[PDB]
């Protein structure tokens, strides 16, 4: 469809190849990253007042352990 | 086939081949190529090496 | 004008070769030729001198509103590199 | 790119200069030199006046004499008015530079 | 064990995924060919 | 992917920690005096590419 | 010096009867650094909690985050079993006696000279 | 810093991703969602 795995490789290094067995591992890395973020976000969601919302503002406070900052609104 | 009384036993039996490891290694090289899954079905079912 | 070979001779190391050489022996190196073990000492000097110069800047802006090094000049200088040191002053 | 280069070469010699003229203003692959090679045999004269700034500034591997020759196409055949007072400077510079590359 | 995974019903990512895919920037004449035929 | 490629290919640093090249061998050999004067220094565009490549 | 005696007792409870006088002070510094960091983590959670006082649930979340990333432990009793299960189907190569302990093939060994440097 | 017979439980461990299904079987947070629905709303 669009941006499966190869165009992201071109986004960094124009001439780089990945083995067939490496692609699935990276997706599982992303799959584990997705679950870890949402579980922690839901934990903070239940911490605001026992539950409020999935909030983009508290996600910024969550990314301090990942040492990353989204260029979003905030 | 069931009424021939000879081909029915043919299906319910396997053809054993006593080959060297190099010959099997030659065979194991060819079977990995494209369009060989159907041939591999006979090997895993009908022929014991 | 002059290549790096004799410029390597011009440097005057402070850490003896018996300290850097022992580090290579711990990691599994011979440490038996003079030439490779001078950059690690220079790299070690650069790493400490940058902290030393940073501590000097903090010390010279302490209370101006002889030179003694305390924890007030060490815990902020080590903060940028990621070193977090916190020692209790009593008990 | 060998396929593209030979396709351009084959089409140029088959009298298909109109197709290459329209190819020079596609969404991408902007090639001003290709336009300058193909647009002087048709009525499309507006493309030449635009595709000269990036032609001169790019300095593509000592390719100044051919651009100077291409400057005469707009000077000799100009729609509104052209003074035709610097044609001698054009040919003298082109001839001197052509001889200069002859010695190379 | 690896090539059987790309032959045992993996056409959903091969003949359906790869359809209507934009051409690579190395081949820039196919779009011109399509435009000439359409026009 | 940046971490993996960086362990297999060369790069150059601009004003600190920024990795931008991820490409060819434009980095000179530091044991050559011609590279030292070239390092101290830092139609016409093609020759500069030759000085790096 | 009440912390010195209990720390020695803790080491004694683990079957250690000989130590150095400097490790005891190191663990006291470790304990001080551990609580000071987790109190700061409580402060940022309390400040993000738009509350004046410090609640006790923020400490529970703060210590939860500390154990999530700052401590390492292998996955016990369930993940390693799956590894053996997914590798149980791997067969064993045949034994061909020629000279005994053969070696992995050429290239996949630590015997290779640098390409750039030559003679 | 206390001494007692009972083991001090922090109750704030690393919480490795694992859910309890069947009280004996454990899942790594995924890949057992649709199947569990299929064999629980049908068998029982």
């Amino acid at each position: 469809t669009k941006k499966k795995l190869q165009d992201l490789v071109r986004e960094v290094d124009p001439n780089e190849q990945l083995d067939e067995d490496v692609e699935e591992m990276l997706l599982q890395i992303a799959d584990d990253f997705i679950e870890s973020v949402v579980t922690a976000a839901c934990q903070l969601a239940r911490h605001r007042k026992s539950s409020t919302l999935e909030v983009k503002d508290v996600q910024l406070h969550l990314e301090r352990q990942w040492n990353m900052w989204i260029p979003g609104f905030g | 086939i069931l009424s021939n009384f000879k081909l029915r036993a043919f299906l319910d039996n396997k053809y054993v081949v006593r080959l060297q490891e190099d010959s099997y290694n030659y065979l194991i090289r060819y079977l990995q190529s494209d369009n060989n899954t159907a041939l591999c079905k006979v090997l895993t079912l009908h022929i014991h090496l | 004008l002059v290549d790096f070979l004799m410029q390597l001779e011009d440097y005057t190391p402070t850490i003896p070769d018996a300290v850097t050489g022992y580090y290579l022996n711990r990691a599994g190196f011979e440490a038996s030729d003079p030439r490779i073990i001078r950059l690690i000492s220079l790299a070690a000097q650069k790493f400490i001198s940058d902290i030393a110069n940073d501590a000097l800047q903090h010390c010279k802006m302490k209370g101006t509103a002889k030179y003694t090094l305390t924890m007030e000049d060490l815990t902020p200088a080590l903060s940028e590199y990621g070193i977090n040191v916190k020692k209790p002053h009593y008990f | 790119q060998l396929w593209e280069d030979h396709w351009i070469r084959c089409s140029k010699e088959l009298n298909q200069w109109e197709a290459l003229t329209e190819y020079g203003q596609s969404k991408g692959h902007i090639n001003p030199y290709l336009v300058l090679e193909c647009a002087w045999r048709v009525s499309n004269w507006t493309a030449m006046k635009e595709a000269l700034v990036q032609v001169e500034v790019s300095c593509p591997k000592e390719m100044a004499w051919k651009v100077n020759m291409y400057r005469g196409y707009l000077a000799i055949c100009h729609p509104e008015e052209q003074q035709l007072s610097f044609i001698e400077r054009l040919v003298e510079m082109a001839s001197s530079l052509a001889i200069r590359e002859w010695r190379r | 064990k690896r090539c059987f995974k790309r032959y045992s019903r993996s056409s959903l990512n091969r003949q359906q995924d790869l359809s209507h895919c934009p051409p690579p920037p190395q081949l820039r004449l196919l779009d011109f060919l399509q435009k000439r035929k359409e026009r | 992917l940046t971490s993996v490629v960086s362990r297999r290919k060369a790069y150059r640093l601009r004003d600190g920690h920024f990795k931008y090249a991820f490409g060819s061998n434009v980095t000179p050999q530091p044991y050559l005096k011609n590279s030292v004067v070239a390092y101290n220094n830092l139609d016409d565009a093609e020759q500069q590419a030759a000085l790096l490549l | 010096p009440k912390d010195a005696q209990m720390m020695a007792q803790i080491l004694k409870d683990m079957g250690i009867t000989e130590y150095e006088p400097r490790v005891i002070n190191q663990m006291l510094e470790f304990a001080f650094r551990y609580v000071t960091t987790i109190l700061d983590d409580a402060k940022i959670y309390s400040s993000h909690a738009k509350k004046a006082t410090v609640d006790a649930d923020d400490v529970r979340l703060a210590i939860q985050c500390r154990a999530d990333q700052s401590f390492t432990s292998p996955p016990p009793r369930d993940f390693l079993l799956d590894i053996a299960r997914q590798r149980n189907q791997t067969p064993l190569p045949l034994i061909k006696p020629y000279s005994g302990p053969r070696l992995p093939p050429d290239r996949y060994c630590l015997t290779a000279p640098n390409y750039r440097l030559k003679s | 810093c206390h001494y007692s017979g009972h083991h001090p439980q922090p109750a704030s461990f690393c919480t490795f991703g694992s859910r309890q299904i069947g009280r004996g079987y454990y899942v790594f947070d995924s890949r057992w969602n649709r199947l569990r629905c299929a064999l629980n709303l049908m068998v029982e």
